[PDB]
């Protein structure tokens, strides 16, 4: 889908979970 | 899922959970990967050694919860089966080489704020992003450990780990369709999935786009979270030319 | 220990 991955409630509203900066942080 | 959290509202909208007809029990996680397929386990479906082989109408799928046991009225969607397909090297035998299966649905779900399909890795992100001390995010409603089960969805997020470390983890062979994550003793973090996990999913978000991206499925482990051992995943990117195949004829 | 599910998805 064009949009897959993209979370209504989250990426689709520019809003962060708590836990995923730890996952980015971890992309070195 | 071992030493993990609740989930927030709408933090995992592809998690499927698997759901038997009678008696009414949960069988397993899965994924939403498209408004009429669903990713999970082989073994979810097909595993002799325990006298497991469902038939489409043996099971259900249930899209958009969160709480494990209550029923969602006007946020879940309760989805009949159409097809199984299993990976035809599937090998249950042994390690559970290839451990995948895709389930398309009798008809359409419709999306909403709790419901919405995880993107598949092209090649690109998945050598990006599957190496070592990488974290994912597995997702479910099994156990919370090994020897008791959550009210809600649980997450954890767990780092890749170095295909050596997993091969001298275990004494089982261990293939280019797997891989393993979990911490090190001595980092002093915990988590794994367990019982009831099998099939959900293990995801990891670009960088690069922002997306949500599905590169493993929960397969198997030498009990849960114990120390020295790891989880072992399906390696979804090496199996998407199936994927793609079953999708494409079916 | 789970709530019943509509009748109508296992029909
Ligand atoms: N009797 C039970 N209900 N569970 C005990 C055996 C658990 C087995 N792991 S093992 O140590 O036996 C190694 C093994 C391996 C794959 C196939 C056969 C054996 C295992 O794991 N298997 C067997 C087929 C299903 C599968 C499974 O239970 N997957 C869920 C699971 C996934 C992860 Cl990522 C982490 C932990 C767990 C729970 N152990
Ligand atoms: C590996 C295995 O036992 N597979 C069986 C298959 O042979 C059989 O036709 C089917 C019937 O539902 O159930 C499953
Ligand atoms: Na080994
Ligand atoms: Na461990």
């Amino acid at each position: 889908e064009a949009d897959c991955g993209l979370r209504p409630l989250f990426e689709k509203k520019s809003l962060e979970d708590k836990t995923e900066r730890e996952l980015l942080e971890s992309y070195i | 899922i071992v030493e993990g959290s609740d989930a927030e509202i709408g933090m995992s909208p592809w998690q499927v959970m698997l759901f038997r007809k009678s008696p009414q029990e949960l069988l397993c996680g899965a994924s939403l990967i498209s408004d009429r397929w669903v990713l999970t386990a082989a073994h979810c479906l097909l595993y002799p050694p325990w006298d497991k082989n469902f038939t489409e109408n043996d099971l259900l799928v249930r899209i958009g919860k969160h709480s494990r046991t209550r029923y969602e009225r006007n946020i879940e969607k309760i989805s009949m089966l159409e097809k199984i397909y299993i990976h035809p090297r599937y090998n249950w035998r042994e390690n559970l080489d290839r451990d995948i299966a895709l389930m398309k649905l009798k008809k359409p779900v419709a999306f909403s704020d709790y419901i919405h399909p995880v993107c598949l890795p092209d090649r690109e992100t998945a050598a990006s992003l599957l190496q070592a001390g990488y974290k994912g995010r597995v997702t479910g409603w099994g156990n919370l450990k090994e020897t008791g089960q959550p009210s809600v969805l649980q997450v954890v997020n767990l780092p890749i780990v170095e295909r050596p470390v997993c091969k001298d983890s275990t004494r089982i062979r261990i293939t280019d369709n797997m891989f393993c994550a979990g911490y090190k003793p001595d980092e002093g973090k915990r988590g794994d999935a367990c019982e009831g996990d099998s099939g959900g999913p293990f995801v990891m978000k670009s960088p690069f786009n922002n997306r949500w991206y599905q590169m493993g499925i929960v397969s198997w482990g030498e009990g849960c979270d114990r120390d020295g051992k790891y989880g072992f995943y399906t390696h979804v990117f090496r199996l998407k030319k199936w994927i793609q195949k079953v999708i494409d004829q079916f | 220990d789970f709530e019943e599910i509509p009748e109508e998805y296992l029909q």
